């Protein structure tokens, strides 16, 4: 159906909490990857929001400790995920109608998701 | 009544599960006072290692770990003699589904597992030996320790055994909870301190197994089963079973059945004796049967195949097979494809990534098709798809838990494909009815 | 010597040889990722398979070319339908989650991937019809791109195939582990937590791997591989 | 963490060739994780230091086994069984009712800081299903909403799981179904 649009639109959303996150903790976060059907699109016409797919927050080190993506515009099954690198730790979050963001059944909200990345960088960052 | 065992026949003898559950079983008193290490004692000082060698060679006892090899003929293999030391592996990983089995026998029953494992050390010139647990099973590492301690103190594992030039010692390993690290060439690296990508078959343990060293890996089963055999004649184990499938099993079953568990059975017995008679019939109408663990593919419910004899060679002329005699029933309530499905999705939980076709097809690909079927998205082309996947996958691994995967789907399709065409061409999502209380 | 037969071909072979040496020897060709020159080899890609016979004697499943010994008397097919379509697949399911980085990827023409999937894939099914390249319409597996691992070494984890030609070379030839895997299944990636990259000897990894995954940041985003102009010499830092 | 433990760490490498000191690395490991809770990265540097070989290798082992947690966990980590058989006992709903009910992903923990959720594979206690798994404990089996609800408010006052009412029977090898 069309929740698609708004669930790019959520994802959209979720950037900006990552974003605040790095300047609370004042922590390393990097653009790791942007669309591939917008950078290979030549003439083809193009409606998303915006043009980033992958980013991650990276400690001191550089190596991430938080990764988060967006399927692609064409691809089956659409979803957005989490992951933790190293923690053998997944997320795999829809957005239904009226709820919100919900990983599964249950709600992703912005507190949700600050206390996961703050966990992750007190226990996996190295420096 | 003419000499052979295939059922509920008043000649059988309950060896190996007598004694599970039975309070204070684990304690050296009981194994002793029911006439423990008695085979132990006798089998040392009196056979040589190649006499007890023939003795399970000609016992018919094939691997227990769903192989069948003749374990007999598997220490033959050995060099035997070299000079080098040699290592006796137990293999208590016990990660396929529907197998509860050797659970308590390491929980109830430890001491006959140690004579059986003194008794193919002594076969295999084996002075020191491991046993590899998984992460999972507590209580009985902490009872198989309590009994090696035991062992330690009463003189059971020391320098010199009983006065005989042999000596015995083991050394328990726990695991953490990773099916692939059951693999007999992936379980030696990840004790080593490696992680459990497979080794190279062509060298076989026997020839180079735990940091070089000629070791031999036999189930747990196996090992228990080698006490009555060395105890009360070889010909008594033969007893029981076909010409290819000597000696008992112990069978387990799971699903929507009265009474489901373990039942130290000969090897042969119908599905009808063993669900009916034991487990007390099905709860509910059941669409099929997975017969030896996860790994096997399934079965209809028919009654010629009721009739089946649960053995080495009849479920191979039927197409499936017999790993561990571990049955899990399959009801009509419960789509095939939901089935496969959380096989699907376990075997590729589990897999290493060495492979190619496994690591990818399996856990991106294969999983992703039944997720697209089943979830009222698939259409015809993924069935057709995935139909032609699973022998892209099979013939090429390095361990054949990606066959693992593809046989349990491949004859899902051959009796059920029309099922997930059914899903495809309905667009309907795999039926979600309540099932626990 | 063992006497060997590729397809069409005799070859004399000394005994302890590699059926993938027997191949290419004889003059024929198979894909290759997992094996390395001075490198264990160990069937990973699952791309050398071929077709071995040993009385005719077919083998019931395909031969793992880079991890067989060849026996006196052995035929060999690599080009037999079922080879040539099973390495097709196993090339459709390695490009399976690959990021989508060849015109902006460093290695360009010189990645044996590109060559090795123009070369063995997409076998000839048969009418003109219209052909489809890729089964996977699913969600690509996207991992930590373009990271330093070190002053002279940047890392793409998404580009990785999980071959073992880096942590194999590091283990063996200097000896020097600062780089392994972490995970397992579909999730497995490669790490380090030995961030100097202490050994003396890492950059030879940046030409092994047969993916762009590990590249020169000395040399990242001069040129292309095939502009370069090369000048084959000898490096005089040091006597050797 | 092992600084204080040296009569462990002799009697841990004396069970293993002198050549073969890294298989350690598996127990060492597992004494952190049960002690702490998580392991830490220091946890991991001390075990290659003691065992003689590089911290990435000890990583990439124990981020090869599911058991081995790298984060915070809760001081009751439900390991909730997912496979076939303990689906077709209902791990489908109790995996959703319990995961709805604490409002937990299997990453991050509940605010009370004694609760989280992860999906195992066979326990190996297939004909008791459903089952679950507290950190390292025999399993708590025949999983029912009653039994499964009891444990909670048992755990939820201090309750040891050695001391805690379970309604109903769970067979010991095997079990009647009614
Ligand atoms: N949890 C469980 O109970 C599970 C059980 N299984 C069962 O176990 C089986 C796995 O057994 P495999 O390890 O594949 O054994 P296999 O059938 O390849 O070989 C049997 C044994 O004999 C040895 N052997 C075979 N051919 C030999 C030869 N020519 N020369 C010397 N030694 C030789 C092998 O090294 C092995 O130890 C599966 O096929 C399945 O049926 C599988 C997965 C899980
Ligand atoms: C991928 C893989 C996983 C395996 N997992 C187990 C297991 O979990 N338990 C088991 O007893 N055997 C398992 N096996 C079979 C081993 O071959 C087994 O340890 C060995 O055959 C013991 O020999 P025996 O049956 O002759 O006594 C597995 C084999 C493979 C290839
Ligand atoms: S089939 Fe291959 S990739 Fe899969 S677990 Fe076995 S060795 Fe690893
Ligand atoms: S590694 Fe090879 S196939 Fe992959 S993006 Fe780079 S050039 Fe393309
Ligand atoms: S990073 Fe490159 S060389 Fe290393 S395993 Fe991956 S593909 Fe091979
Ligand atoms: S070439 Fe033999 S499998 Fe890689
Ligand atoms: S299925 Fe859950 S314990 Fe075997």
């Amino acid at each position: 159906a069309s929740s698609e649009r708004e669930l790019y639109e959520a994802w959209v959303e979720l950037l900006s909490w990552m974003r605040e996150y790095a300047q609370a903790k004042g922590v390393r976060f990097e653009k790791e990857a942007d669309f591939p059907d917008f950078i290979y699109r030549m003439e083809r016409p193009y409606d998303l929001p915006t043009t980033i797919m992958t980013a991650s927050l990276s400690d001191g080190l550089g190596e991430p400790f938080l990764l988060a993506d967006v399927s692609p515009r064409h691809a089956k099954l659409k979803r957005i995920g989490l992951r933790l690198p190293r923690a053998h730790i997944h997320l795999h979050a829809h957005y239904e109608p009226g709820k919100g963001l919900v990983t599964g059944k249950i709600p992703l909200t912005k507190e949700r998701f600050f206390a996961l990345a703050d966990r992750a960088r007190e226990a996996l960052a190295f420096a | 009544t003419g000499p052979i065992l295939s059922g509920l026949d008043p000649r059988f003898e309950r060896t190996l599960y007598a004694h599970v559950g039975k309070e204070g079983s684990w304690t050296l008193d009981y194994y002793l006072r029911h006439g423990g290490y008695e085979t132990a004692k006798r089998v040392l000082k009196e056979k040589t290692p190649d006499e007890v060698i023939e003795e399970v060679k000609r016992s018919g006892l094939r691997g227990r770990g769903g192989a069948g090899f003749p374990t007999g003929l598997k220490w033959s293999f050995m060099p035997k003699d070299d000079g080098k030391q040699h290592y006796l592996i137990c293999n208590a990983d016990e990660s396929e589904p529907g197998s509860f089995k050797d659970r308590y026998i390491l929980e109830d029953v430890p001491h006959l597992l140690i004579e059986g494992m003194i008794l193919a050390g002594y076969a295999i010139r084996a002075t020191v030996g491991y046993i590899y647990v998984r992460g999972e099973y507590r209580r009985a590492a902490d009872r198989l320790e309590q009994a090696i301690k035991e062992a330690r103190a009463r003189g059971y594992l020391g320098k010199n055994l009983f006065g005989t030039d042999f000596s015995f010692d083991l050394h328990v390993h726990r695991g953490a909870g990773a099916y692939i690290c059951g693999e007999e060439t992936a379980l030696m690296n990840s004790l080593e301190g490696l992680r459990a990508n497979p080794r190279l078959k062509p060298p076989f343990p026997a020839q180079s197994g735990l940091w070089g060293k000629p070791t031999t890996i036999n189930n747990v089963e196996t090992l228990a089963s080698v006490v009555p055999i060395m105890e009360r004649g070889a010909d008594w184990f033969a007893q029981m079973g076909t010409e290819q499938s000597k000696g008992m099993k112990l069978y387990q079953i799971s699903g929507p059945v009265k009474r489901p568990g373990v039942y130290e059975l000969p090897m042969g017995t119908t599905f009808r004796e063993l669900i009916y008679e034991w487990a007390g019939g099905p709860l509910e109408p059941i669409q099929a049967i997975i017969p030896g663990g996860s790994s096997t593919p399934p079965l209809p419910f028919t009654e010629e195949v009721l009739d089946t004899p649960m053995s080495y060679e009849h479920l191979q002329a039927k197409g499936s097979m017999l790993g561990t005699g571990g049955v899990i029933l399959i009801p009509e309530r419960v789509s095939m494809v939901d089935a496969m499905w959380n096989l699907t999705r376990f075997y590729a939980h589990e897999s290493c990534g060495k492979c190619t076709p496994c690591r990818e097809g399996v856990a991106g690909f294969m999983v992703n098709l039944f997720a697209k079927i089943g979830t009222g998205q698939g259409e015809e082309k993924d069935v057709e798809n995935l139909e032609a996947l699973l022998p892209l996958i099979e013939g090429r691994s390095f361990c054949p838990l990606a066959d693992a995967a593809v046989w349990p789907v491949k004859g899902s399709l051959r009796h059920f494909k029309d099922q997930y065409l059914a899903l495809a061409r309905e667009k309907r999502p795999v039926p979600r009815p309540s099932l626990w209380r | 010597m063992v006497r060997v037969k590729v397809n069409d071909r005799i070859v004399e072979v000394p005994p302890g040889t590699s059926v993938m040496d027997a191949v290419f020897h004889a003059g024929y060709d198979v894909p290759l990722f997992c094996s390395e020159k001075h490198l264990s080899p160990i069937g990973a890609c699952r791309m050398c398979l071929v077709r071995i016979g040993l009385p005719i004697q077919w083998q019931p499943k395909l031969a793992a070319s880079c991890v067989t010994a060849v026996a006196d008397g052995m035929v060999v097919d690599t080009l037999s339908d079922v080879v040539r379509e099973a390495q097709a697949g196993m090339v459709e399911f390695t490009l399976l989650n690959h990021p989508l980085d060849c015109p902006t990827c460093d290695k360009g023409g010189a990645c044996e991937l590109q060559d090795r999937t123009v070369e063995y894939g997409l076998y000839e099914k048969y009418p003109l019809e219209l052909p489809v390249y890729t089964r996977f319409e699913f969600t690509r597996r996207h991992v930590d791109k373009h990271h330093p691992l070190s002053p002279f070494v940047i890392l793409d984890r998404e580009r990785c195939i999980h071959c073992k030609r880096c942590v194999r070379y590091f283990e063996e030839v200097p000896g020097d582990e600062v780089l392994d895997f972490i995970e397992r299944g579909v999730h497995t990636f490669i790490g380090t937590m030995d961030f100097g990259l202490p050994s003396g000897f890492s950059g030879n990894i940046t030409d092994i791997c047969p993916v762009g995954a590990l590249l020169d940041l000395t040399a990242r985003f001069r040129a292309r591989n095939w502009e370069m102009e090369e000048t084959p010499t000898t490096c005089a830092l040091c006597p050797v | 963490f092992f600084d204080d433990k040296q009569d462990f760490l002799e009697e841990t490498f004396a069970k293993y060739p002198p050549e073969g000191r890294r298989a350690a690395i598996m127990p060492l490991l597992r004494r952190v994780q049960q002690e702490e809770g998580w392991i830490r990265p220091e946890r991991i540097e001390e075990i290659a230091r003691l065992v003689g070989t590089t911290p990435t290798e000890v990583m990439g082992v124990a981020s090869f086994y599911s058991y081995y947690q790298f984060v915070p966990t809760g001081k009751y980590h439900l390991q909730v069984c997912a496979t076939l058989s303990c689906k077709l006992a209902g791990a489908e709903e109790l995996w959703d009712y319990l995961t709805e009910t604490l409002g937990i992903g299997p990453g991050e923990v509940t605010p009370d800081g004694l609760f989280s959720v992860q999906k195992v594979e066979c326990l190996g206690s297939c004909h008791t299903a459903p089952v679950i798994q507290v950190n390292d404990e025999p399993y708590v089996e025949c999983v029912t909403r009653a039994r499964l609800e009891a444990l909670l408010a048992g755990l939820r006052a201090g309750k040891r799981l050695e001391e805690i009412e379970l309604p109903g029977k769970c067979g010991h090898h095997v079990h009647e179904v009614e």
